[PDB]
DNA sequence: TCAATATCCACCTGCAGATACTACCAAAAGTGTATTTGGAAACTGCTCCATCAAAAGGCATGTTCAGCTGGATTCCAGCTGAACATGCCTTTTGATGGAGCAGTTTCCAAATACACTTTTGGTAGTATCTGCAGGTGGATATTGA
DNA sequence: TCAATATCCACCTGCAGATACTACCAAAAGTGTATTTGGAAACTGCTCCATCAAAAGGCATGTTCAGCTGGAATCCAGCTGAACATGCCTTTTGATGGAGCAGTTTCCAAATACACTTTTGGTAGTATCTGCAGGTGGATATTGA
């Protein structure tokens, strides 16, 4: 198997699951398309707030798109499945 | 004792098409879309003065509120418009 | 109490001036004297009736009860109701009459809700809640009769509720040693008036 | 002499300027926020109206009805991201059948 | 790059938190654009809050602010 | 055929439900809350009620159609109107 | 009749026409009488809250607006 | 010059559970709980005065508010102890 | 010499709520209860999260409470959740939920 | 069924970070007291608009049929996961300066109050006029062949 | 494709329900002029924490293979829609109340200001103790046999 032992151990877990670097850097060459072309500084808690909140809606997202899956009689997760939850939630 | 803003969604109406009408429950419509995006916008700039500890509303928040609500082009020409509007009327 | 009485009581108490709030209390009398000398009445009105309410709680108050607060009530404030005049014709002691014309309506209607309160020169104040054959009495739309058994006189309160009419004609009728019923010419919002013409009509005809 | 006139507008700067002071928003207001919200309002009236309109005529009519503020607003991208938890009564839906 | 730091295995970590037990090979594009796309709209927002005081610093409140404007309140940081 | 129904039914704009029925209704609901009490309602608020109701149900309408397609059916099941639902939140 | 058995067949497929539906179940017709229900308890409860507070009797067409707006639906048309 | 609810969520809390202690990460999450409750319930507080034009808030606006934003049993223990504790603050 | 929490028997305080209420831009006055009523309900509140929040730190063999045994308390309520369902908890998790 | 291997589960040990406790303090925030004032409760009353019945005809109800669709089975090729060996990118740690935050002046802008003029909402009584319903004529797609 | 039948468009006429236009009015509200006040901008300074570097190794990357699953094609029986005849419930109308909404009074509860306690937040400094990681050590299912 591997992959159930795998869920439970990371649906009993809280922390975070992509490294801090990355989103860090990406989240910066994101606001430099604002700002008229200005570098702002960041707080950490800001970063890690921002984090937080994006690992959740990610999470979220899975789980209702994975219904669609079972709905639709198969086990395999596809982009359908993400793009008519997103549609369904108003977004 | 009631009021409203008939009078001068009827003129603006006359002056973007001349040759057409409104009916009685579409301007009722029209009342009720004033009345929501006065409150969103005066709700927001409520706040960014209590967030920044400031007792009066300027011209600045409701900039500010513009831009958070409205999305896209539509916030950038009403900027446009309401900095016209204060320009032409402190120059008076 | 049901939940559904104790909102009758405290709607019906709201109603009453404080200028006359503890008369009408004494004349319905199921709140002892002591408890009455317990409450403060000087404080707002939601106090008041939220203190009498749980008085009333404590002890254990049924539909007859506010019936008869409400009919109490009427009795003060006569003139916020219009009254219309019966006359009976073609012609059995109180509690005949009494029983008779609850029998009446029962049969008639599954759910009802009668009582009867006496009164000076052998009146009798009544008041009946209507109901269907599926459905409970409505308490906020009544209909008030006040008969006096020694006249074929009767006058009745003008209900925002028809489909009743005929057959509280019918069961004042039988009830009592009568066989027809008819409307008379006169209407008003003063009972008083009413009654003093009425009577006039009857001892001077 | 009108602070409207001044402003070059057709809606009233001075009732903006009471219902912000007597809605309990801030313990001051300033002079230019009436008249700015004023034109911000009056911008998005006369956006509206035009595509109202516009549907009216291809709908070969003079006057405007719910129905064709729902087709301006639902047609347009971005009014209906800021209309979209709205109902506008007597309006219906679009059109829209799809192919399996 | 830059979007691509967000890697096949953390992906696959965040759907298997969500319970996925299997994933095709398009779902790293997909989810990539989404975030993507998530992270823009708070992060002009904040900066809004940001500018409109006088300062060149984001603070872990114009963030909260953001996010409780998109309808996304979080407990924890104010 | 449906395919004449649904075009109609897309161009008007008139409610689609009953006035009697859905305000029976509405006043059956309500008196529960007013514990015995029979409020008077306005006569442009149950239309107001009316409108409301039928915007709801014809968007989940079609947010669960979008659901039978994607499961390869044609026919709408409640199996596909819940999990909309669950969704929407 | 139960008061909900008045929402007709009839009503429920034309909605779902108008929606845009070709087929529908046989047991379509209770899961939409259900949820019609929920969602009139959800309002009316605060409709009513809204206009016992002010003492009244008479429910009008802003006690609803209020509580729709409330519940997350904004409503133009009244007043 | 910064100013919280912890003091009281730690009585409340030796109160319920007196055996067990509260991370400085919890109650973070507990004062940001307690800050949001109380901004909806004096919202809510805020237009029922409005609504209705009266220029006071008093207790009965917060207990309709309370009743429109909770759910079902727990609206109810909360109407009874904000009216326990108006009662005996009344009688002192 | 006396507070006003003690008379009306709390440990949330009175005084503070009154001057937020007042400085918040809710209305021209505020009266004498209201406060009282609001403290009163947010102690209720808290006292019910945190009853729930121990029991679930306790059955976890646990004796301090993290953010994962408020998240377990509010997610396995079926009220708690509903008032709290467009909010995340930092550093909480998800709920074990396979099929 | 057998079972070694993971694997699970429990149990014990040590220690490091984070909690809880005590003392100081000082300031800013809440309490008590007395005065004045204005909002809101209490009571009247009147007109509007809500509710209750009645009469009928239009939409819904019930039955049958047949054609369409949902659901289960079989088969095969594509595609996902698992394992293993590399190595590259993240993490942790530390000197450094830029920006947030506090304190002081002052000056420009907002509130307060009185007079006066303008505007807007509502009613009476019109007069159009736009849009809907019905009627009729011309033209095409799809049903079945 | 042939073709009649609905059905589709288009044009027309008629009319009536609803929109624009005047009058008028008078009540409410907005504007103009002085005066006073205080909130926020502008300037200076300080120290905190956020950017920017350099090592170490742990997680990510790439290749290959085996098996699991998605998707397409059959087939059968269940079930939904369409059509027709009938009758019951909704729509429309007219008649009364009763409840909302405006008015007046007054009284009770709120703002306001001043003087006095008290409580809470922050800072050293203390210590202690909870839980995480490690490792022992007992004991279970599991996919290959």
């Amino acid at each position: 198997q591997g992959w159930l032992k795998e869920i439970r151990k990371l649906q009993k877990s809280t922390h975070l699951l992509i490294r801090k670097l990355p989103f860090s850097r990406l989240a910066r060459e994101i606001c430099v398309k604002f700002t008229r072309g200005v570098d702002f500084n960041w707080q950490a808690q800001a970063l890690l707030a921002l984090q937080e909140a994006a690992e959740a809606f990610l999470v979220h997202l899975f789980e209702d798109a994975y219904l669609l899956t079972l709905h639709a009689g198969r086990v395999t997760l596809f982009p359908k499945d993400v793009q008519l939850a997103r549609r369904i939630r108003g977004l | 004792r009631k009021e409203s803003y008939s009078v001068y969604v009827y003129k603006v109406l006359k002056q973007v098409h001349p040759d057409t009408g409104i009916s009685s429950k579409a301007m009722g419509i029209m009342n009720s879309f004033v009345n929501d995006i006065f409150e969103r916008i005066a709700g927001e700039a409520s706040r960014l003065a209590h967030y920044n500890k400031r007792s009066t509303i300027t011209s600045r928040e409701i900039q500010t509120a513009v831009r958070l609500l409205l999305p896209g082009e539509l916030a950038k020409h009403a900027v446009s418009e309401g900095t016209k509007a204060v320009t032409k009327y402190t120059s008076s | 109490m049901d939940e559904t009485v104790a909102e009758f009581i405290k709607r019906t108490i709201l109603k009453i001036p404080m200028n006359e709030l503890t008369t009408i209390l004494k004349a319905w009398d199921f709140l002892s004297e002591n408890q009455l000398q317990t409450v403060n009445f000087r404080q707002r009105k939601e106090s008041v009736v939220q203190h009498l309410i749980h008085l009333c709680e404590e002890k254990r108050a049924s539909i007859s009860d506010a019936a008869l607060l409400d009919i109490i009530y009427m009795q003060f404030h006569q003139h916020q109701k219009v009254w219309d005049v019966f006359q009976m014709s073609k012609g059995f002691d109180m509690k005949q009459f009494k029983n008779s014309f609850k029998k009446i309506l029962q049969r008639a209607l599954k759910n009802v809700t009668v009582s009867f309160r006496e009164t000076e020169e052998n009146a009798v104040w009544i008041r009946i809640a209507w109901g269907t054959q599926y459905t409970k009495p409505n308490q906020y739309k009544p209909t008030y009769v006040v008969y006096y058994s020694q006249t074929p006189y009767a006058f009745t309160s003008s209900s925002m509720l028809r489909r009743n009419t005929p057959l509280l004609g019918q069961a004042l009728t039988i009830a009592s040693k009568h066989h027809q019923i008819v409307k008379m010419d006169l209407r008003s919002r003063y009972l008083d008036s009413l009654k003093a013409i009425v009577f006039k009509q009857y001892n001077q005809t | 002499k009108s602070r409207s006139s001044r402003a070059g507008l057709q809606f009233p700067v001075g009732r903006v300027h009471r219902l912000l002071r007597k809605g309990n928003y801030a313990e001051r207001v300033g002079a230019g926020a009436p008249v700015y919200l004023a034109a911000v309002l009056e911008y998005l009236t006369a956006e509206i109206l035009e595509l109202a309109g516009n549907a009216a005529r291809d709908n070969k009519k003079t006057r405007i009805i719910p129905r064709h503020l729902q087709l301006a607003i639902r047609n347009d991208e971005e009014l209906n991201k800021l209309l979209g938890r709205v109902t506008i009564a007597q309006g219906g839906v679009l059109p829209n059948i799809q192919a399996v | 790059d830059n979007i691509q730091g967000i890697t096949k295995p953390a992906i696959r970590r965040l759907a298997r938190r969500g319970g996925v037990k299997r994933i095709s090979g398009l779902i790293y594009e997909e989810t990539r654009g989404v975030l993507k796309v998530f992270l823009e709209n708070v992060i002009r927002d904040a900066v809004t809050y940001t500018e409109h005081a006088k300062r060149k610093t984001v603070t872990a409140m114009d963030v909260v602010y953001a996010l409780k404007r998109q309808g996304r309140t979080l407990y924890g940081f104010g």
